[PDB]
């Protein structure tokens, strides 16, 4: 945009400032070496040369002072423009006083090459402006060098130096754009990944206690990290002794929830269970869960607590106080009965959808029954509590009305696209160098020497084959046969890339050396011309930035200067001194320049790799926390809860089933290591039921939770839209098919069980129900209603291995062609006698 | 942290679950291992095994369908004394009972009823212990090691035994194998190294105690088919012992019972070419035992998919040397089996 790409040069400023400091130093060093040249070697008869050199050296140290000002940080383009106009004018004015027969073309042209490079690469001017300054400098330098073949040869040399100039320019700034963009990506992903890690933490703590969550956040087992992405499924249980289990049940929940609009009910129930959570976090009792009108805690199951009994009955008396305050405050006639039992408990996680930390033992079943045998307002404790309670409470005899039991009441830029572009430019300057070297023949109409045209054709065909390889690699024609190209693409690794890059860099200097076998040191136009062209070819060795620095720079020194140390002696008198000076300054320039550009390329690859690592890491954390969020609540509640604060809804028709494994108690036996192996078997069965949920034809069936051995699931909730290709009561049909198929799953499970059989009964009912969410910073999706309680009645009054159906669910299921038989007539609390039906015949 | 070392020594052990049907000899193999690689009620339940055997024979006299009667009919008062004490909670074993048991075991209608012991349920240490209680009529004799191996005590519930051979840890799970105990096996199926399936080979002619209408070896075959194809054992190899070789040998050499009377594919069975019998062996016994081995290897062949193997050995659990040899071989085998993970 605009403030994007301005902040780009805000964070690409200091490397531009460092480059500009190096260009200032290099121009000053050029003025220094030409000063000692024209002060010792030649032109010691006139001081017109050396005093502009010394004054421009001190102008450059003036600019090196001016860099440090604070009125530079937005003025750097205009400061660079002033510097490059001074250097343009100085090079033209130090060229201007020649052609008296004293100074060559090979020195002034090196100044031309140097100043065009410092314009293109380091001055950091815009493209149009630096291009028109470059072309204007080149044409003014050729029209002030003049004061039908050689002139157009020099114009060809300026053509290829502007080619390599614009190429280095555009690739340096597309890399400086793209590295900025990748570091912008990698700094967005750090903050956004911190956000997703906070959400994942909040969803872990809402389903597991603190000790085991903080275990899970240092990733103690890596296999869970691999699995959230062979014989038994993994499961975590710890048979822990000496806990103290509390249940609690709201008395009179039905009349308290009598005519609420299913938003008042969730609100008051939120208030009540929030008061209970405050009690839990005071009393240091872990709550476990909340089901229906029932709440239940433990007392130090992950942590060995010494006053666990005390913590449990103190939490029960706290509950009695909190519900009498709620009764006074909100004016609702309720109280609650509490049962407290101690003992040993194996506590962990079973299932894999909707899983949650629970407890299982027989001590838990005892605590459930002593809640069921409790009287309202009073906490109903056992001998197992009271044997170390120390009896500092208002104890009673807890006697039944019908076992030592008591009551208590109180107290661009693609990395293989740049290779295409620089192979293109290397072969086009090899082309026009060959053209310039051929058209030197204005004396012969046909070219004399054989080896020149031989090397010309040889490297010409080599460049055109490497061009076709690269251009069909990118443009991807798939024309003849590519399996040789696929296996030839493989073998150009890092070091074969080095060697083909060596040749593809070198070969224009081979084309210009190809014209040295015929004698040249007789004429001086030929000598200075081949010197100018060979420095034009040595300065062309910048383009393969995907190579290394020292490799290209040392190959440049060799195959651009070594043959002229060879041809130093071939006698040509003081032009050797100025040409070794001129290749010195040019080689120092090209050493620094391709050093800095391959450093830029290395940093671009670094910023690509790190900013892809952070993208995969945030994709992992986002997928993980989204799996936990679709775990703990359904999807449409997550939609209506993202845009708001709490959730409640009243559905007018939805079915629900419970599903109880009847005979698990005669499989439990505790004689081995607590019987946790028996719960591994039960985990396998609940896992097979959860595998039924991943079917695409069981999409709109929700699993509420599992309760001990019982499995609860309900439908009709996600279907907000009355479909055109479907039925208004089809979710009951697919829920009944879900019940049939989990009957099938237990039949398939018993084949792997030897000389024992699990039997389950289910119960089915539909009607209007009441969805809701309880916690905040905890979460719990749950449904309530009368449909649910009649469904639990159809469960518990069931015959095993047979589906039991209520009356209205019979009336709507039997109009879809199913078969049933009249079971009998069952008392239902609230409905009285009720007409039930059974699915197997 | 201290759980990494304990976790890796838990990796280091070998879990040798012993399966097998009723009275196939699992607990005898565990007793043999603790003789190899490691105090008064043993005398009492030796005497219980005695009394159980002698009252079973005395009842089974009249309880054969042709009633084998007394060859010496003077011991009818003794027979009535043995039937008198048949169902009693405790018994102090007076010397009267020792003289009654000895006088019964010398009678030949008694022994003629004993020879038809495939028609009723009788324990597999009667012949040894009638003679040995005739030696230990008294109470001041400590029973020998073979006496400890022969005492039949029923197993109910998962037992364990940790022993260590040459700095390798073995942890094996003796289990009961009656039809009521089989629901308890699946507790032991987590991360078990190997399964040493144990088959009473000589009980081809007997029936199980549960329903009295199913062949013991057919029961063991169906049990092997069940545990081989089990969905939690489909990557776990099964060493297969075949116990009671000597009883099999003498029941074949007695020639009264034929295997083709009960398994009618035996009559057209030929001994295999790779059969490597022991020295001094009637090869019809070899044909018998390789028939039973290949009966199990059919089950281990018809599935498996290269996931888990089966390594049948021949063994007699009341002889310690045989157990030494086959457990050295199995030691190498389960070394290879634990190195499969
Ligand atoms: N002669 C002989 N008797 C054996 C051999 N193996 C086991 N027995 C006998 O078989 C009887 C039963 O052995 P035992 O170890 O108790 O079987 P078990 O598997 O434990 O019985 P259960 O656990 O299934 S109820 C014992 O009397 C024992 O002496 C054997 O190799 N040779
Ligand atoms: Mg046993």
């Amino acid at each position: 945009s605009v403030n994007l790409e301005e902040a780009c040069m805000e964070r690409c400023f200091p490397q531009t400032q460092r480059r500009f400091r190096y260009a200032l130093f290099y121009i000053g060093f050029a003025c220094l070496l030409w000063s000692i040249y024209f002060g010792v070697h030649m032109k010691s008869k006139l001081i017109v040369m050396v005093a502009p050199a010394l004054c421009f050296l001190v102008v450059c140290v003036g600019f090196f002072l001016f860099t440090f000002t604070k009125l530079y940080a937005r003025h750097y383009v205009w400061t660079s423009l002033v510097l490059t106009l001074l250097v343009f004018a100085l090079t033209l004015a130090a060229q201007f006083q020649v052609l008296t027969p004293c100074l060559s073309q090979v020195g002034s042209f090196s100044m031309c090459i140097e100043v065009l490079f410092l314009l293109y690469t380091v001055m950091h001017l815009p493209l149009y402006l630096s291009l028109i300054l470059g072309v204007a400098y080149s044409v003014l330098f050729e029209t002030f060098g003049y004061h039908h073949w050689e002139l157009l040869s020099r114009a060809l040399l300026h053509l290829c130096i502007h080619a390599i100039g614009i190429h280095l320019f555009i690739m340096s700034q597309v890399r400086s754009r793209s590295t900025f963009l990748k570091v912008g990506q990698s700094i967005m992903h750090g903050k956004d990944l911190e956000v997703e890690k906070a959400l994942k933490e909040r969803m872990i703590h809402s389903v597991m206690p603190r000790i085991i969550a903080d275990d899970l956040m240092k990733q103690g087992d890596e296999e869970s990290e691999n699995s959230v992405k062979i014989a038994f499924r993994p499961f975590k249980m710890q048979q822990i002794e000496e806990v103290s289990i509390l249940f609690a049940d709201i008395v009179g929940f039905t009349k308290m929830s009598a005519n609420k609009s299913a938003h008042a009910l969730v609100g008051l129930l939120n208030d009540l269970f929030g008061r209970f959570d405050r009690l839990c976090e005071e009393t240091k009792c872990e709550k476990i869960s909340t089901l229906g009108d029932c709440y239940y805690c433990v007392a130090g199951c992950p942590e060995p607590r010494a006053d666990h009994a005390y913590c449990c009955i103190e939490m029960g008396l706290g509950m009695i106080r909190a519900i009498e305050q709620f009764c006074q405050e909100k004016k609702e006639m309720v109280n609650m009965r509490v049962g407290v039992h101690t003992g040993t408990v194996l506590c962990g996680i079973l299932g894999m959808r909707r899983f949650k930390f629970d407890v299982w033992s027989n001590d838990v079943n005892l605590a459930n029954l002593m809640e069921q045998l409790g009287v309202a307002g009073k906490v109903h404790i056992s001998e197992a509590t009271a044997k170390y309670l120390d009896d500092r409470y208002e104890m009673e005899d807890g006697k039944v009305t019908e076992l030592k039991t008591y009551l208590i009441a109180g107290q661009f830029a693609s990395a293989t696209f740049s290779s295409l572009l620089d192979v293109l430019l290397s072969t086009t300057v090899f082309l026009i160098l060959s053209i310039t070297c051929f058209l030197r023949y204005g004396a012969a109409s046909t070219p004399p020497p054989p080896a020149a045209l031989a090397v010309f054709g040889a490297a010409l065909l080599l460049e055109i084959l490497s061009l076709v390889v690269s251009v069909r690699m990118v443009f991807f024609l798939e024309d003849v046969m590519t399996c040789t190209k696929r296996l030839l693409e493989w073998i150009a690794g890092w070091l074969p890339r080095h060697f083909i890059g060596a040749i593809l860099v070198s070969l224009p200097a081979l084309a210009v050396y190809s014209h040295v076998t015929s004698e040249f040191e007789t004429n001086i136009h030929s000598t200075m011309f081949t010197g100018s062209a060979v420095l034009t070819a040595v300065v062309q060795y910048c383009n393969f930035c995907q190579l290394s620095s020292w490799m290209r720079s040392s190959l440049a020194t060799v195959v651009g200067a070594g043959p002229l140390l060879l041809l130093l002696y071939v006698s040509a008198s003081l032009i050797g001194q100025e040409v070794i000076l001129v290749f010195f300054l040019l080689l120092l320039l090209v050493w620094f320049l391709n050093r800095e550009f391959e450093v830029s390329y290395r940093l671009h690859y670094h910023g690509d790799v790190e900013a892809d690592l952070h993208r995969t890491k945030i994709q992992s954390m986002r997928d993980q926390a989204d799996w936990l969020l679709r775990n703990i609540i359904p999807y449409h509640v997550a939609e209506q809860l993202k845009v708001s604060q709490t959730y409640s809804k009243n559905h007018d028709s939805g079915g629900v089933i419970f599903a109880s494994i009847v005979n698990f108690s005669e499989f439990y036996e505790e004689n081995y290591e607590g019987g946790k192996e028996c719960y591994r078997v039960l985990n396998e069965l609940i896992g097979d039921f959860d595998e039924l949920l991943s079917k695409p034809d069981y999409s709109s069936i929700e699993k509420i939770k599992t309760i001990g051995a019982t499995y609860m699931a309900a439908s009709g909730l996600n279907a907000t839209q009355c479909r055109d290709g479907s039925h208004p009561q089809e979710h009951l049909q697919i829920l009944f098919e879900f019940a049939k198929e989990m009957m099938r799953v237990v039949d398939d499970f018993n084949n792997n069980m030897l000389w024992f059989n699990f039997k389950l009964r289910v119960g089915f009912n539909h009607g209007p129900l009441t969805a809701g969410v309880i916690g905040t910073t905890k979460l719990l999706y749950d449904i309530w209603g009368d449909t649910v309680n009649i469904a639990s009645r159809m469960d518990t009054t069931g015959v095993e291995c047979r589906i039991q159906v209520s009356e209205e669910s019979y009336r709507v299921l039997s109009k879809m062609g199913y078969e049933f038989d009249y079971r009998g007539t069952v008392n239902v609390k609230g409905k009285g006698q009720m007409k039930t039906y059974l699915y197997p015949k | 942290k201290q759980l990494q070392k304990d976790k890796q020594v838990y990796r280091a052990t070998h879990r040798l679950l012993l399966l097998g049907a009723g009275e196939s000899g699992k607990s005898t193999i565990v007793k043999q291992m603790r003789i190899l690689h490691v105090k008064a009620t043993k005398v009492q339940d030796i005497k219980n095994n005695l009394k159980e055997a002698i009252e079973t024979i005395v009842a089974a006299m009249s309880n054969l369908v042709p009633p084998v009667e007394l060859a010496n009919p003077e011991n009818q008062f003794r027979v009535d004394y043995i039937l008198s004490v048949m169902n009693v909670p405790d018994f102090d074993f007076p010397p009267e009972f020792y003289e009654h048991a000895k006088a019964l075991w010398e009678d030949e209608g008694v022994r003629a009823c004993y020879e038809r012991s495939n028609e009723y349920q009788l324990i597999d240490c009667a012949q040894y212990f009638l003679d040995k209680i005739d030696v230990i009529k008294q109470d001041d004799y400590v029973p020998s090691d073979q006496d400890l191996l022969r005492c039949r005590v029923l197993t109910s519930g998962i037992f364990e035994t940790k022993f260590q051979v040459d700095k390798v840890n073995f942890h094996m799970f003796d289990v009961g194998g009656q039809r009521d105990e089989r629901r308890k096996w699946i507790q032991c199926f987590n991360d078990v190294t190997a399964i040493i399936f144990v088959v009473a080979s000589s009980s081809y002619n007997m029936v199980i105690r549960e329903d009295n209408q199913t062949n013991r070896l057919q029961e063991a075959l169906n049990l092997f088919k069940s545990i081989w194809n089990n969905r939690w054992l489909r990557t776990i190899s099964v060493i297969l012992f075949l116990n009671k070789q000597d009883l099999l040998a003498e029941k074949v050499l007695a020639g009264k019972s034929k295997i083709e009377d009960y398994f009618p594919e035996f009559a057209r069975y030929t001994t295999p070419e790779d059969a490597t019998p022991e020295p001094g062996e009637d090869p019809r016994v070899t044909r018998a035992k390789y028939f039973i081995r290949d009966e199990f290897l059919r089950i281990s062949t018809a599935s498996g998919d290269g996931r888990h193997y089966c390594y049948p050995h021949f063994t007699c659990a009341v002889d310690t040397e045989n157990i030494r040899r086959v457990f050295n071989d199995c030691r190498d085998i389960i070394q290879r089996m634990h190195l499969r993970q």
